[PDB]
């Protein structure tokens, strides 16, 4: 860990001095609030039919989308003061902040 | 085997098929999802966490790569220029397209048999998902061949790794001025703007920079902007015919699109001069991502609103109600409670049938069915994750280009004058752009300008 650099590294490794993984590629993500499993370590809440979260049922995503999030196409409301850019950088910025990978 | 099981067997979380489902008549069937790799591999002792691949700073690595091997291809190696690498066999109009990639399964050679164009290749992995971002990923490739060209010129005596460098520094630090100059501010709406981001005033090593969990499923809000039609304009600013409104089931992965059907231009111009969909809460999001998310190279079309929730699942996010309290925001116990949260109750009713409490609520969901702050295009809740996250990557980034010996005076002087319609300007053909801010215009030619009333970067401060 150099004590003077002009430039990034490509990682991210070495920003912060004390901790250098802090924002490092391919690192574990911080929690702003501990996880909440099936199994309170790693099932997801919907994992195991019957069982509930917090007393009630656990709704299907595919449902909760079917009812809630659904609308007729022609019934879009175009915004008068947001352009498409305003979309497009946004994920182009997310696409620099953070990727999950998959198996 | 996630792909084509509906077997419940790690790391296949597949999403069952509700009974009457608008799509899915067969409800043996499902919707294809692979758990999100865990930080700690079959492990009894720690509470699963998942890994962020990409470097959390706003340092264009969607652009350079996060990783050094990556980095090192994404180069180009033939001379000293200090250059990235551009494709080999195609050109749009004489300007660089990205290189191609050569993966194992590409997706685009997909999208259409005849054109057999494969994926492109980036900083970032997902840079040909939809040829609008391959626009804006073709876009900054170019603005740093533009700016190692210009520096080579004003100091000869630079080196390749030099002029690599000192272009990469700029193009992160534009990347950083946009975002919090222009598009944030947009997001959020001034009063969040003010508590979440007040004045920078200097770097400090006390702020953990990493990109939260529940980050990773709030800015998916993003989703709510999506419009179902790729939209292509001619110089004129009138719909490029044939084919100026392609659905967007047709355009994911399609690579194709960019180098036969007319280059990046006409896809910045549609980007420019067309709306947004806003995000109300009878219209959350459009069918062409809800019922066809990749439909022409998985065996069924995804939904992204139910994925994002069974994200937010896989990930362990606590519910609505842990990340109101989180915020310090009053938590609904009840419907009619909640109906005066999102100021709608015929939502809350919808909601509540659904989730049978507050509290079970997946964060997308929640975040996004919350009534927009003034000048915002978010609810409280994402103003304050997103606002938090977007705090602790600038006050905790020792490279933030307002930083004390990051840039000199007059190097920041300078760099306070760009513009991302500038960059458009000096990177395409394109003559006519978005009037400041480019994130508000979106009228032909009522929010247009020409570029040269637009002030180029100034590159004298950069002279060794
Ligand atoms: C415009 C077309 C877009 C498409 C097709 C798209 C597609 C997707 C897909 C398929 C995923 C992974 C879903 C999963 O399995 O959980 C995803 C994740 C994501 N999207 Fe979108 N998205 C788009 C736009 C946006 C926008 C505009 C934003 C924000 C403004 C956004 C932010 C995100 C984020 C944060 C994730 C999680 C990323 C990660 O950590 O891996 N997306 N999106
Ligand atoms: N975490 C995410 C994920 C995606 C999906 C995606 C797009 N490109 N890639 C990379 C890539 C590389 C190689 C094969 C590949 O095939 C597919 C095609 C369809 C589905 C999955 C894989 C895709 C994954 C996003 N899209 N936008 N934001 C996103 N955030
Ligand atoms: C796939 O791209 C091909 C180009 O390879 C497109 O083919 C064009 O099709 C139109 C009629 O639709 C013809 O007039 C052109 O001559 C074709 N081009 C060439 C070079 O053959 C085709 O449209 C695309 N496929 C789809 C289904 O959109
Ligand atoms: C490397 O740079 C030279 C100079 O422009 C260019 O001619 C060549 O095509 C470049 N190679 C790549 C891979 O971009
Ligand atoms: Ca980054
Ligand atoms: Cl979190
Ligand atoms: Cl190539």
């Amino acid at each position: 860990c150099p004590e003077q650099d002009k430039y990034r590294t490509i990682t991210g490794m070495c920003n912060n001095r004390r901790s250098p993984t802090l924002g490092a590629s391919n690192r574990a993500f911080v929690r702003w609030l501990p996880a909440e499993y099936e199994d309170g370590f790693s099932l997801p809440y919907g994992w195991t039919p019957g069982v509930k979260r917090n007393g009630f049922p656990v709704a299907l995503a595919r449902a909760v989308s079917n009812e809630i999030v659904r609308f007729p196409t022609d019934q879009l409301t175009p915004d008068q003061e947001r352009s498409l850019m305003f979309m497009q950088w946004g994920q182009l910025l997310d696409h620099d902040l953070d990727f999950t990978p998959e198996p | 085997n996630c792909e084509t099981s509906c077997v419940q067997q790690p790391p296949c979380f597949p999403l069952k098929i509700p009974p009457n489902d608008p799509r899915i008549k067969n409800q043996a069937d499902c919707i294809p999802f692979f758990r999100s790799c865990p930080a700690c591999p079959g492990s009894n002792i720690t509470i699963r966490n998942q890994i962020n691949a990409l470097t959390s700073f706003v340092d264009a690595s969607m652009v350079y790569g996060s990783e050094e091997p990556l980095a090192r291809n994404l180069r180009n190696m033939s001379n000293q220029l200090g250059l990235l690498a551009v494709n080999q066999r195609f050109q749009d109009n004489g300007r660089a397209l990205l290189p191609f990639d050569n993966l194992h399964d590409d997706p685009c050679l997909l999208t259409n048999r005849s054109a057999r164009i494969p994926c492109f290749l980036a900083g970032d992995t997902r840079s040909s998902e939809m040829p609008e971002l391959t626009s804006m990923h073709t876009l900054l490739l170019r603005e740093h061949n533009r700016l190692a060209t210009e520096l080579k010129s004003l100091n000869p005596r630079w080196d390749g790794e030099r002029l690599y460098q000192e272009a990469r520094k700029i193009v992160g630090a534009m990347v950083q001025i946009i975002t919090y100059r222009d598009y944030l501010p947009l997001v959020l709406g001034p009063t969040a703007m003010r508590k979440y981001l007040p004045t920078y005033r200097s770097y400090n090593d006390s702020v953990d920079p990493r990109i939260a969990n529940v980050f990773t499923n709030a800015f998916r809000y993003g989703h709510t902007l999506i419009q179902p039609f790729m939209f292509r304009l001619d110089n004129r600013y009138q719909p490029m015919e044939p084919n100026p409104r392609v659905p967007l089931s047709r355009v994911f992965f399609a690579s194709w699109r960019v180098v036969l059907e007319g280059g990046i231009d006409p896809i910045l111009r549609g980007l420019m001069a067309t709306p947004a969909k806003l995000n109300r809460q009878n219209q959350i999001a459009v069918d062409e991502i809800r019922e066809r998310l990749f439909e022409q190279v998985m065996r069924i079309g995804l939904d992204l609103p139910a994925l994002n929730m069974q994200r937010s699942r896989d990930h362990g996010l606590p519910g609505y109600n842990a990340w109101r309290r989180f915020c310090g925001l009053p938590q609904p116990e009840t419907v009619g409670q909640l109906g005066t949260v999102l100021r709608n109750l015929k939502l809350a009713r919808k909601l509540m049938e659904q989730y049978g409490t507050p509290n079970n609520i997946d964060i997308w969901m929640g975040g996004v069915s919350e009534p927009l702050k003034r000048k915002g295009r978010v609810g409280p809740l994402l103003a304050c994750i997103i606002g938090t996250q977007f705090r602790k990557l600038r006050d905790g980034d020792r490279f933030w280009w307002e930083n004390e010996g990051v840039f000199s005076m007059q190097q920041r002087q300078a760099l306070a004058q760009i513009s991302l319609p500038r960059i458009i300007c000096d990177n395409t053909g394109i003559t006519t752009v978005s009037k400041n801010n480019i994130f508000m215009s979106n009228s032909y030619p009522r929010d247009f300008v020409n570029c040269s009333t637009l002030p180029a970067l100034n590159l004298a401060s950069w002279r060794e």
